[PDB]
């Protein structure tokens, strides 16, 4: 069944990595609100 | 020129609108009116003919801003 | 060190606030 | 949060001392004095 | 079970190229669970690599990725997967050879990317065996009729050979057409290798036995290649088909650029009243006309 | 009907309980469905006193009310009682029932089930359900008395949790990883693997406290005592407060142990404080023993209780004991003098002849446990003069340490400060 | 859809990468 | 084919030990090395031959190892003693108990005693049994010379020479008397002032005293002064760039934006 395993590896590292920015810049957003 | 470089943000962004929004969320509450004025522009240039929902929901409070 | 330990405590007081502000907020919004 | 299961499971502030000595000062004091 | 690799290691150290062989045979076969242990010992496998040990340059060059493998230097652990030769053993469920293939995939897409700006002379070679690798699992993408995602690593991977007999070789040939050209358009930014790709894609629409030509015209006009459509219209004009030719003419008018649609003008001016009536759908006068009617 | 009267309060108890589980399958979803991360965390806390209260005739109306869609496999469960990440937290309710039914066969394949399912499924949410899973078929495989072809399985497990970037379920696997090669005795492949694995500087409180607890016993038998100490002392202020009670008499066991080699004498408020007294009374008399360099009173304890040690594990730390225990004679003697003569040391150590007090002395210096010089041109053993550090880097290296420790913590509290929106 | 996805979401990633670099700067200079 | 070959094995070995049960040895034990390659070295689970393999195991590995210390070759004797340890402790179940093990085991103690591998001795002492520590002599021997010489009674640890339970702890005792003065040798320069060169003699137990020169003029301690044998013990400005850097480390951690 094809590089369904190389495409999902390299989807999740980048899931995993697009979450915790998001929850960053959320952060920095609110003290610049501040 | 702070206004042109908020502006020309805008005209990068139009081939994915929902993007726009977020560049642009984050500018609109500065303490520089100019810089205000360019996220609303680029906001209009971005989801231009689009009616982008959160585009929208940015502009409104705006339309309330002390500077004319 | 004394400055860097009442900064230290200031942080995670203000960890908590917030924390207790986004639980009272996620309690609220399901109920 | 967990209770580790894999591990099975006087009033006095004491600090040593507890050792075994010809009385403390008494018996130790009078043969001080014998000898001296 | 065993409780210890020391004494499996401790074979290495023997003067006997017969007793290495299955020194090296239990060590792969149990690297899976004593890895820790023969991190320390795989200084001795690397010179045995490195010399002509019998099985020494295959096996050997193995367990030395396994070993590396589990400890986590993958850059090094490829440098002795892509040697380990045939025993890699692309086909199979184990995790150490997805997650080999996996850094193989990615440093050959490195390397590509890499070398792809350089020169045409002097790029950096690639690793014909990790280059076999990659195409053993290009391979088994078209196999598993899985013709999709063929197109993506393609593409990341900078090979249009590929792209083209993927492509090519699958069903629905103008779903994969469609799908590359929105990925064409939207996603890669590079745009030498944007226009690389659309050439191929051009190329591929050609080819069809029932030719599209509103998506070829499209793909023109990101080239900016004005003589090709002026004959390819000249083609449909010779060739009777009139809607076809108008139809692109009009799309070519909304899209192209003014110096592109005088480009085409002057190489088509270059019965005759077809070729004026699409001369003045290019220029805009039916276009403006049935806007303002609008 | 006093047994019906008690079984309906039980059951409305009940009710309370499933509603409670109902609310942890809400708050996984909130992750999942919401698709953030974490907060299997806040549906997981929960875990220790919902087994507590587990029920027989709860779980059977579970395993019918439950599971919305069906697929049948539900009758792996319903013989023997009688979504992505809800079904692995309701299989490990289930191998919950077994282990405290004592039901170890059905538990163990269960749990093997259980274990397929959650490597098949490639999830990044539900690698904390994979943790938790892990533990408890260790435990169960622990009650059976195998804990060996669990080591493979845990082993490429933790290989899986290490290529996949993964923090719960790695600390989990290489805890329990050790847990099985401390309970076969293998110190060697337990150091090397704690060599050659990096904990998560992000883990678990309670995980930190046994991997903590882990190295130091591998330190400790290894011989690296000063890092075995504060390997423990640091498990030990880690641990929990109100609960593991088990844990913290082993920890503070061993931590006995390895300050009684380096020559220390412990501090009696352990012995004191009341979860504790029963546990680690043989250690009260082994200390005292030591304390007096009684080697009489330290032969009785070993005769008296000698199986407790082998029990709990220490019967070689306790005569690296006897060999610690002429050291700490010598660091009281040490810490209390600066100038003894070797002919007053033989005596005040309980030795034989000022050449024995040359060797043990210059022994003691050579590990440094006493720190002073020695002359033997007169026969005296001179301390160093303590020089007043204040005029010294020592006060430099101290608050740069404690600063960077102030520092980090302001860094991540200000960060984890998340906003919903 | 895996290639779409994969790449959408990588040019999140740069995209969120440059969003946290300007609000940086913004802090920066409105401390001052 | 497996009857035959295990024939053939059993014949090597028997004529092994009509040899000696020195070099015929040698290339007996390398031959029975190849055929036990051809046959099982390490079970390795699975296969689960319950052959009774230690039987040939044991046969192979002891009398490899024995004739390792007959040679006086630590890098074989290493080798052996690694089989066999695997052999010992991993198929217990299978493995009759062979009464000829704790031999070589405690002879493995001792050479780690005599390579000064304190970490990896009292890794093996743990991997053995709790009563064997205190019953057998082959063990209890290497036990009593490590206690010893990690208390400090260097004398006992001499003292002890002519106490061997087997002859065969040999060479591992000249090793550890090596190592021994090596160890002094350590206390020596790290902790003291100025021995002279009588006291020297009487503390380290050198050779006769015309070599005494011996570990001077290898170790060297600088020696020399005033009496040849005066050990010339081998016993203020701010750190400004290391402070400078840290100071800077702090400035920095409180400055960006975090």
């Amino acid at each position: 069944s094809g590089l369904r395993q190389y495409y999902l590896s390299k989807i999740e590292e980048l899931q995993l990595i697009v979450n915790d920015k998001s929850q960053n810049l959320r952060r920095l957003q609110a003290q610049r609100n501040e | 020129v702070r206004r042109a470089a908020v502006e020309s943000l805008g005209f990068i962004l139009f081939r994915t609108p929902e993007q726009c929004p977020s560049v642009v969320s984050l500018l609109s509450e500065s303490y520089n009116p100019h810089v205000r004025y360019g996220a609303a522009m680029a906001l209009g240039i971005c989801c231009a003919g689009t009616g982008n929902k959160e585009a929208i929901n940015l502009l409104e409070p705006m339309t309330n801003d002390p500077v004319n | 060190y004394l400055a860097s330990l009442i900064r230290s405590v200031v942080a995670l007081h203000n960890l908590i606030n917030n924390k207790i502000a986004n639980r009272d907020a996620e309690k609220k919004e399901g109920q | 949060d967990d209770e580790f299961e894999e591990f099975p499971a006087h009033v006095w502030e004491d600090n040593w001392d507890d050792d075994n000595v010809e009385d403390d000062f008494s018996n130790q004091l009078r043969a001080e004095l014998e000898k001296h | 079970m065993i409780t210890s690799a020391a004494g499996i290691i401790s074979l290495l150290d023997e003067d006997e190229p017969q007793l290495k062989e299955f020194a090296l045979h239990k060590l792969n076969a149990v690297v899976n669970d004593f890895w820790a242990e023969i991190s320390e010992s795989v200084d001795k496998i690397e010179v045995l690599y490195e010399d002509e040990g019998f099985r020494s340059r295959q096996f050997a060059a193995l367990v030395a990725s396994k070993v590396f493998y589990h400890l986590g230097a993958f850059e090094e652990s490829l440098n002795y997967a892509l040697g380990a030769g045939d025993l890699f053993n692309v086909n199979d469920n184990s995790e150490y050879v997805e997650t080999i293939i996996a850094k193989c995939i990615d440093h050959y897409t490195k390397q590509c990317v890499e070398n792809a700006d350089l020169p045409e002379g002097e790029k950096k070679p690639i690793d014909q065996r990790l280059e076999g690798i990659v195409n053993k699992m290009f391979q088994r993408c078209l196999d598993d009729h899985k013709y999709k995602q063929a197109i993506g690593i393609a593409l990341e991977t900078r090979r249009l050979d590929v792209f083209e007999k993927t492509i090519l070789e699958s069903n629905d040939v103008p779903g994969m057409l469609a799908y590359s050209l929105k990925l064409c358009m939207s996603l890669m930014q590079n745009k030498q290798f944007r226009n690389k790709v659309l050439r191929v894609l051009v190329k591929i629409y050609m080819n069809l036995e029932k030719p599209d030509f509103i998506n070829v015209c499209q793909c023109l006009i990101f080239l900016d290649d004005p003589q090709a459509v002026s004959d390819i219209l000249e083609k449909l004009v010779k060739e009777d088909n009139l809607l076809m030719a108008y139809q692109i003419c009009f799309d070519l008018y909304e899209s192209a650029s003014q110096q592109f649609l005088s480009s085409v003008i002057q190489n088509l001016r270059t019965p005759k009243d077809q070729t004026l009536k699409m001369i003045k759908i290019l220029s805009g006068e039916m276009a403006i006309e049935l806007h303002l009617q609008f | 009907t006093a047994a019906a009267a008690a079984e309906h309060s039980q059951r409305e108890l009940d009710t309370v309980t499933l509603e409670d589980i109902k609310e942890h399958v809400k708050q996984l979803e909130k992750a999942v469905s919401g698709k953030e991360p974490r907060f299997v965390l806040r549906a997981l806390r929960m875990l220790p006193s919902t087994s507590r209260r587990l029920n027989h005739y709860v779980l059977y109306k579970a395993v019918q009310g439950f599971f919305t869609s069906n697929n049948a496999t539900r009758d792996f469960l319903l013989p023997f009682l009688e979504l992505p990440e809800v079904e692995a937290y309701l299989q490990l309710l289930v191998v919950i029932f077994m282990m405290n039914s004592k039901r170890y066969k059905e538990a163990q394949k269960i749990s093997d089930d259980l274990m397929q399912k959650i490597s098949t499924q490639n999830r990044r949410a539900l690698d904390l359900v994979a943790a938790k899973c892990y533990y408890y078929h260790a435990r169960v495989y622990e009650f059976l008395d195998k804990l060996d072809v669990v080591r493979s399985f845990l082993h490429a497990r933790l290989r899986t949790a290490t290529l996949r970037h993964d923090a719960d379920g790695q600390a989990t696997l290489l805890n329990l990883l050790l847990r099985n090669y401390l309970h076969y005795s293998l110190y060697d492949q337990a150091e090397k693997l704690v060599s050659k694995s990096v904990f998560p500087e992000q883990a678990n409180n309670n995980e930190w406290a046994r991997y903590l607890y882990y190295t130091g016993r591998i330190k400790a038998i290894q011989l690296e005592y000063s890092e075995a100490r504060r390997t423990m002392t640091n498990a030990l202020r880690k641990a929990p407060q109100h609960t593991a009670v088990g844990f913290k008499q082993t920890v503070h066991k061993l931590l006995i142990v390895v300050e009684l080699l380096l020559g220390e004498i412990p501090d009696r408020l352990q012995f004191r404080q009341p979860s504790l007294k029963r546990s680690l009374m043989p250690y009260f008399l082994l200390t005292q023993a030591v304390r007096t360099g009684n080697l009489a009173k330290f032969n009785q304890v070993l005769d008296q209780f000698g199986e407790k040690f082998q029990a709990d594990g220490t019967y070689t730390l306790i005569i690296r004991l006897r060999h610690n225990v002429i050291k700490t004679g010598v660091r009281m003697i040490s810490l209390s003098y600066s100038r003894i003569s070797l002919a007053d040391i033989a005596q005040k150590l309980q030795l034989d002849s000022p050449e024995d007090a040359e060797f043990i002395v210059a022994k003691a210096i050579r590990d440094g446990v006493i720190e002073a010089s020695i002359n033997h041109e007169k026969g005296y053993v001179q301390s160093k003069e303590m020089i007043d550090i204040y005029s010294t880097r020592e006060p430099q290296l101290a608050f740069h340490q404690r600063i960077s420790f102030c520092l980090d913590i302001h860094n991540m509290s200000v960060k984890a400060m998340r906003f919903p929106p | 859809d895996l290639y779409s996805r994969y790449k959408k979401l990588q040019q999140e990633l740069e995209f969120l990468e440059v969003q946290e670099e300007y609000i940086k700067d913004e802090q920066k200079n409105l401390k001052k | 084919t497996s009857g035959a070959v295990l024939q053939a094995a059993t014949g090597m070995y028997e004529q092994l030990k009509g040899e000696w049960n020195l070099s015929k040895c040698g290339e007996e034990l390398g031959r029975l090395k190849l055929v036990l390659l051809e046959l099982n070295f390490l079970p390795t689970t699975g296969t689960k031959l319950t052959k009774q393999q230690l039987i040939l195991a044991r046969d192979i590995l002891e009398i490899g190892a024995q004739w390792s210390i007959l040679r006086k070759d630590i890098p074989s004797f290493e080798r052996y003693m690694a089989q066999l340890k695997c052999y010992y402790f991993d198929y217990k179940e299978q493995l009759p108990e062979s009464a000829y093990m704790h031999q070589l085991l405690g002879l493995n103690l001792l050479f780690l005693l005599s390579q000064n591998r304190v970490a990896e001795f009292h890794t093996e002492l743990e991997r053995l049994p709790a009563k064997d520590i205190q019953t057998n002599v082959y063990i209890k021997h290497p036990v009593s010379l490590e206690q010893y010489l990690m208390e400090g009674s260097y004398n006992k640890v001499f003292l002890a020479k002519g106490n061997i339970p087997a002859e065969s702890y040999t060479f591992f005792i000249d090793i550890l008397l090596d190592t021994i003065r090596d160890e002094i040798a350590g206390c020596i320069e790290k902790a003291y002032e100025k021995i002279l060169f009588t006291e020297a003699t009487r503390i380290l137990f050198f050779n006769t005293p015309k070599k005494m020169t011996d570990y001077a003029k290898k170790r060297g301690w600088v020696l020399g002064p005033n009496n040849y044998y005066s050990f010339a013990s081998q016993q203020t400005t701010i750190p400004s760039t290391e402070l400078a850097k840290q100071v800077i480390e702090y400035a920095r951690q409180l400055e960006m934006i975090v």
